[PDB]
């Protein structure tokens, strides 16, 4: 059983914790408690393999990021479809990882959260796919921690990429 | 970004970072606040401090970082090891005082998974002594919880190697009675899977697991180390488990259950030098002494958990 070090990254309030806790514990975190740094462990099966996931749920604001990126094998970059700045912020995160890893080829997924808040959508699905396309055909998903849509796939996709 | 923080671990190896508002002066009580738990969740659990050779439950007023600092002195006072040996970490775990009656009330999914993770840890470590059938049930529930629904295709043959068994059966049994169990674990797995009457909600499956653990005599025990002497005079190293049900002695090496005593079926006396305690097995005409520098803690806890019944 291979260990996979996954890192969930993005600006404050996007649902990094909510996504992680839903995935790991099957619970929806309603209260907004800014994260310092939480780590979770979960055994899953991806393409017939028992995998031990270690998921680092990081702070929206943060010298640690460099280290997270050095150590992480796979990164979920999360924005809220509800908040434009959270989407904007993700360029530097993507560029920082590439810098720190010194390679184009880092397992990575773009995740637009708060999909259940369709009404309050500020960021279009197409803007989302457009950003991912441009990022060397990055994996892309819209997700909901509340509704459970595409929660598991975030982590499974990251594993697949690492196995590649 | 300056402020102080600490990792509070759980049994599964996960952790939550908690701001230390008062540096090393921060208390258990305040740290428990820094978690993502309600007044419901929090009542079941507290901060422990643990290294490999010692686990202590701390109390609301304790300053955990001070215990971390003073650990070599603590190890010196309570154990026989060289104190530079090990560094403790802080963990969130079940309060040893938590009445089983109360725990049976619990509905909160997070409290259930935290209790379940800890229970699972004790099972796999061998601290839960139970009939082979009860253990097979626990392995089957673990299979449902961790691997999801039974699949004829995936699960039928040679899937329960030692690899997979290790995650579902006590380590003490992994190569003794466990490989003989596979037919019967899978059977019960399949039975769970294809039972439409048994809920597959995570918290429901985990609560079921706990239900089967509540019956085990050592459930929820704080463990201490010490030694007993038998006939013609050998040292048997032991775990002393004190839980809300009674006192339990485990052979340290094998984890075998030596004695298990319900409260009000035995008496205890602490040593004058606070280094041993005697157990008088009232209405059983038997006795034994346990040597440990933890004797003081054992006796205090025995009193508490005994006094807790009414
Ligand atoms: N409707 C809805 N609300 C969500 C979703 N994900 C998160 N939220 C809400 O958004 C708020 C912030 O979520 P949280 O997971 O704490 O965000 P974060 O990215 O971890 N924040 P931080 O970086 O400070 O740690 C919470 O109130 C949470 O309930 C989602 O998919 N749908
Ligand atoms: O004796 C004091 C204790 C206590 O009051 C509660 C829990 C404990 C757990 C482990 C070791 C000692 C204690
Ligand atoms: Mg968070």
């Amino acid at each position: 059983m291979r260990e996979y070090k996954l890192v969930v990254l993005g600006s404050g309030g996007v649902g990094k914790s909510a996504l992680t806790v839903q995935f790991v514990q099957g619970i929806f975190v309603e209260k907004y408690d800014p994260t310092i740094e939480d780590s979770y462990r979960k055994q899953v099966e991806v393409d017939a393999q028992q995998c031990m996931l270690e998921i680092l749920d990081t702070a929206g604001t943060e010298a640690m990021r460099d280290l997270y990126m050095k150590n992480g094998q796979g990164f979920a970059l999360v924005y809220s479809i509800t908040a434009q700045s959270t989407f904007n912020d993700l360029q530097d995160l993507r560029e920082q990882i590439l810098r720190v890893k010194d390679t184009d080829d880092v397992p990575m997924i773009l995740v637009g959260n708060k999909c259940d808040l369709e009404d309050e959508r500020v960021v279009g699905k197409e803007q989302g796919q457009n950003l991912a396309r441009q990022w060397n055909n990055c994996a892309f998903l819209e997700s909901s921690a509340k509704s459970k849509i595409n929660v598991n796939e975030i982590f499974y996709d990251l594993v697949r990429q690492i196995n590649r | 970004k300056p402020y102080e923080k600490v990792r509070i671990y759980r049994m599964d190896g996960s952790y939550r970072s908690v701001e230390l508002k008062h540096g090393n002066n921060t208390t258990v009580q305040q740290i428990m606040e820094g978690m993502r738990l309600s007044q419901e969740t929090q009542q079941y659990f507290t901060i422990w401090i643990c290294s490999e050779n010692l686990s202590l439950q701390l109390k609301p007023y304790h300053k955990p970082l001070q215990h971390v600092r003073d650990w070599p002195e603590i190890l010196a006072e309570l154990t026989n090891l060289d104190p530079q040996r090990e560094t403790p970490q802080l963990f969130l775990r079940r309060d040893v005082r938590l009445p089983l009656e109360v725990e049976k009330q619990i509905e909160d999914p997070l409290a259930i998974l935290i209790l379940f993770d800890e229970a699972r840890y004790n099972l796999l470590k061998g601290f839960y002594t139970a009939p082979d059938a009860k253990l097979i049930t626990l392995a089957s529930l673990l299979l449902q919880i961790v691997y999801g629904n039974y699949e004829s295709k995936k699960h039928k043959q040679g899937f329960l190697n030692e690899e997979n068994l290790k995650s579902i059966v006590p380590v003490t049994k992994l190569k003794s009675k466990a490989p003989h169990w596979t037919n019967r674990i899978l059977h019960e797995y399949k039975n769970l899977s294809t039972s439409e009457g048994v809920s597959k909600e995570m918290h429901h499956l985990q609560r079921m697991f706990l239900q089967n653990c509540w019956e085990i005599p050592t459930y929820g025990a704080a463990f201490f180390t010490g030694q007993i002497f038998t006939k013609n005079h050998k040292v048997i190293p032991v775990y002393v488990g004190v839980n809300i049900k009674g006192l339990h002695l485990l052979n340290m090496e094998t984890k075998a259950l030596l004695i298990s005593l319900k409260y009000g079926c035995f008496m205890w006396q602490l040593g004058d030098t606070d280094t041993c305690f005697q157990i008088h097995s009232m209405e059983n005409k038997m006795s034994f002494i346990v040597h440990t520098k933890q004797a003081g803690l054992v006796v205090k806890l025995l009193m508490k958990l005994n006094g807790q019944l009414m």
